[PDB]
RNA sequence: UGUCCUACGCCGGCAGGCGCGGGUAACCCGUUGAACCCCAUUCGUGAUGGGGAUCGGGGAUUGCAAUUAUUCCCC
């Protein structure tokens, strides 16, 4: 099932050369869960993002 | 339109194919010793509508084409446009067209050699 | 593999150029040579041919495309 | 009576000539609609579409430019003929209408009255 | 502290960084 | 009240222009009309076959424009670009002997004469007759 | 009202993606006679957000080198291929384009990292302006790849793309591009 | 020439013009001569007492 | 940009000749009529009217001198 979601606020760009940037998001069905998520790409505050299977919270140092 | 009944596919110009789907203008620079401007011209001195494909062309205009492009001078074909200007041997202007711009060629690089001239033998190294 | 495209129209295709392409809902020299399998350089000159007849609305004259449609 | 202005892109300089008259715009003493590139004709039109074709028709504009290129030109044809109705409504119509005039014109697209500060950058040693 | 070396170890430092790039008359 | 040249579309007015002067059968066309390329950087020789007319037609629209011109003047108008083969391109001018005996043949028309400060400007009946033509070019395009 | 080339009205284009409104720009402020403008659009972050949909069309048509510049001729296409996007199908050719852009976007990626000699991938997501700069980016390259080398005109290999990608067919380039990302992306989680 | 700034100082070409670009610019308004220009437009210790030091 | 930049007239198809003027220069070249670009025509996926190398013959110019092609033009 497709899901979407709505950033809150952008924690910081990760990766080895900085190609990805780390973003906490939240849902539209119910605003409870709030998983965190990897994203190349320009990204700032209020966008909307289409995630493919909404279960595992993305990992970087 | 259409093709007529005695469209040419094939055309036996000069001991050559000129192909007949081609335009006129330049089916006829098939032949070696003419090109895009030296056929323009000849089929302006000749009359003949450049629209016209090769192929459609019948047995009264094509003759009349080779004996302009073999004979230029008495068509006003200026003494400038022609490649074959005065010869060494026969000091005379001519437009060498299937076998002759082969044969004067040849003739020009044996010369060069019989002599023993720089060019000549750097063609003949090379 | 090779294109040999017919320099002018013999008698079968052109008879299907005059019943069928005024339907297609797009008419245009690069299409109909696609399909009919004629040089381009007639591709457009059989299309103002059916112009001048008027079985066929001009949409844009360009001199890169141009531009034809059904007429109803 | 009438107000001369000027605008501007790159090295394109326009200037206008708006008086009384019935609403002919000429540029350089050609129609608004006999301009080269056909393929920008919206943008010589775009201050006339705007406003109205009813707007225009109290002032007679004669434009003239010098430098630049093909769409340069354009650039700034368009600029000085939106800014030459926008002085001549202030000085000789009620500031109402003015006000009203650059409203609009000014939402659509900023480059109709403020012109662009892009030039060529030179090179040094 | 052991979390909050545990959590510096899992989120991403970020913040402080200037990069230096790039009419009236 | 009457339209002039500037107001109209000057692609129009070159082909009614050239039109006309094809019409009269006064205009003297040189014999090598048919066997020359009229300009050095050309590759071919024109498609038209009557290029004279079209060629005189632009030669007086563009003596209207901005009088004064010369045989040098002309031949810079008509430049373009030199593709000399391997090496990079330039601007190279157009054939000057083609551009004069354009402006001789327009001499033989009464259509343009000599300029005492310079080279040539339009006769007076010259400018009437272009202003003529002006006339039918939007006639049969902005009324239609 | 503000039409396209006169012709093409804004009023009616529905944007069916909630994550590209945003970014899919050509609503009632955004509508422009011409997608020439000459806007600095690249002056800073997210700026190219509020630049109308066609005009990035038309900047991503100038590309390879030849066409580095000319922007008049490729207003040109996008003006000829709206007419025959218009023919062809019969609705708002600008609807037929905002179906394109939600269509072409990858909607997960990958990158490519590693420490020494062993380089493998991790899938990501795809922010939505980067889901807007592929699909311009996807159906451009797929009209010019298209022909470059037969008779069908450009005007005519980008309508049958931006028809295609509409359609959700499999015969875009786009699609197929999109796809085998996505597939990358599905097998490196 | 007395000026604050005159005063206090540390001590082809004149044909250049700077157009001033508001109110758009009318070359017929009798004060336009205003709206241009004809040249460019636009250390010692502290003691702990805060006096200066001087030397 | 310059006392070497050139305008104009005549001749030749072109390179190129003959004559007569302006400018020590925001004064003449020069309203610096630039090229891509824009609008029409022909071509139609073909090593093709893409690409121009390498060659043959001739003509013109600078130089004491052009051969190992100074350079330019035509086929």
């Amino acid at each position: 099932p497709i899901k979407l979601a709505r950033v809150t606020k952008v924690l910081g760009r990760t990766g080895s050369q900085g190609q990805c940037t780390q973003v906490r998001v939240e849902f539209m069905d119910d605003t409870s869960r709030s998983i965190i998520r990897n994203v190349k790409g320009p990204v700032r505050e209020g966008d909307v993002l289409t995630l493919l299977e909404s279960e595992r919270e993305a990992r970087r140092l | 339109l259409v093709i007529p009944e005695k469209f040419q596919h094939i055309l036996r110009v000069l001991n050559t194919n000129i192909d007949g789907r081609r335009k006129i203008a330049f089916a006829i620079t098939a032949i070696k010793g003419v090109g895009r401007r030296y056929a323009h011209v000849v089929l302006r001195k000749a009359d003949i509508d450049l629209t016209k494909r090769a192929g459609e062309l019948t047995e009264d205009e094509v003759e009349r084409v080779i004996t302009i492009m073999q004979n230029p001078r008495q068509y006003k074909i200026p003494d400038w446009f022609l490649n074959r200007q005065k010869d060494v041997k026969d000091g005379k202007y001519s437009q060498v067209l299937a076998n002759g711009l082969d044969n004067k060629l040849r003739e020009d690089l044996e010369r060069l050699k019989k002599i023993r001239a720089h060019r000549g033998l750097r063609h003949f190294w090379g | 593999d090779k294109l040999n495209n017919l320099v002018l129209f013999d008698k079968a295709t052109y008879d299907k150029l005059c019943k069928e392409v005024p339907n297609y809902k797009l008419i245009t020299p690069a299409v109909v040579s696609e399909r009919l399998k004629i040089r381009g350089s007639l591709a457009r000159a059989a299309l103002q041919e059916l112009l001048s007849k008027g079985l066929i609305k001009l949409v844009s004259k360009h001199r890169a495309q141009v531009i034809y449609t059904r007429n109803t | 009576q009438s107000v001369q202005v000027f605008g501007r892109k790159k090295t394109a300089t326009a200037v206008a000539h708006c008086k009384r008259g019935n609403g002919l715009i000429k540029v350089n003493g050609r129609p608004l609609e006999m301009i080269e590139p056909r393929t920008l004709q919206y943008k010589l039109l775009e201050p006339v579409l705007l406003l109205g074709k009813e707007r225009f028709a109290g002032v007679d504009i004669r434009v003239r430019v010098k430098g630049g290129g093909h769409v340069a030109q354009i650039y700034a044809i368009r600029q000085s003929i939106s800014k030459a109705l926008v002085a001549y409504y202030q000085k000789y119509v009620d500031e109402a209408s003015k006000k009203e005039i650059k409203d609009i014109l000014i939402q659509y697209d900023r480059t109709l009255l403020v012109a662009d500060p892009r030039r060529c950058e030179s090179k040094k040693f | 502290p052991l979390a909050d070396q545990i959590l510096a170890g899992n989120a991403v430092r970020a913040g402080v960084r200037e990069k230096r790039r790039g009419e009236e008359y | 009240p009457g339209v002039t040249v500037k107001d109209v579309n000057q692609q129009e007015f070159v082909r009614a222009l050239a039109a006309f002067l094809k019409k009269s059968g006064k205009l003297k066309v040189p014999e090598w009309v048919d066997t020359v390329k009229l300009a050095k950087h050309k590759e071919l020789a024109p498609y038209d076959e009557n290029w004279f007319y079209t060629r005189a037609a632009s030669t007086a629209r563009h003596l209207y424009l901005r009088g004064g011109a010369g045989v040098g003047s002309m031949t810079k108008i008509y430049g373009g670009r030199q593709r000399n083969g391997v090496m990079p391109s330039h601007f190279s001018r157009g054939s000057k002997s083609v551009a004069r005996r354009v402006l001789q043949a327009l001499e033989g028309l009464k259509m343009v004469e000599k300029d005492q400060d310079g080279g040539r400007k339009l006769t007076p009946q010259g400018q009437r007759d272009l202003d003529r033509i002006a006339g039918q070019v939007a006639a049969a395009n902005k009324k239609h | 009202d503000i039409k396209l080339f006169g012709k093409w009205s804004t009023d009616d284009v529905q944007i069916n993606d909630i994550s590209l409104q945003d970014y899919i720009a050509v609503k009632e402020k955004y509508a422009k006679y011409l997608p020439h403008s000459a806007g600095r659009y690249a002056a800073k972050r997210f700026r190219k957000a509020q630049c109308p949909i066609v005009e990035r069309l038309t900047n991503s048509m100038m590309m390879h080198g030849r066409n580095n510049g000319k922007k008049l001729m490729t207003v040109r296409i996008v003006k000829h291929a709206f007419e025959i996007i218009h023919l062809l199908t019969g609705e708002n050719p600008l609807q037929v384009l905002v179906n394109a852009i939600i269509n072409s976007g990858p909607r997960e990626d990958s990158t490519r990292i590693g420490r020494a000699g062993t380089v493998r991938r991790q899938a990501v997501d795809v922010s939505p302006l980067r889901r807007v700069n592929q699909a311009i980016w996807l159906l451009c390259t797929g009209a010019r790849e298209a022909a470059f080398r037969n008779i069908k005109t450009i005007a005519e290999c980008l309508a049958d793309e931006l028809i295609n990608a509409a359609k959700g067919s499999s015969n875009s380039y786009a699609i197929k591009k999109k796809d085998e990302l996505e597939r990358v992306a599905k097998s490196n989680r | 020439g007395d000026s604050i700034e005159e005063i206090l100082a540390d001590s082809r070409q004149r044909s250049r013009a700077w157009l001033k670009e508001d109110e758009p610019l009318n070359f017929l308004d009798p004060k336009v001569a205003q709206r241009v220009l004809a040249t460019q437009p636009g250390g010692f210790k502290v003691s702990a007492d805060g006096r200066l030091i001087i030397r």
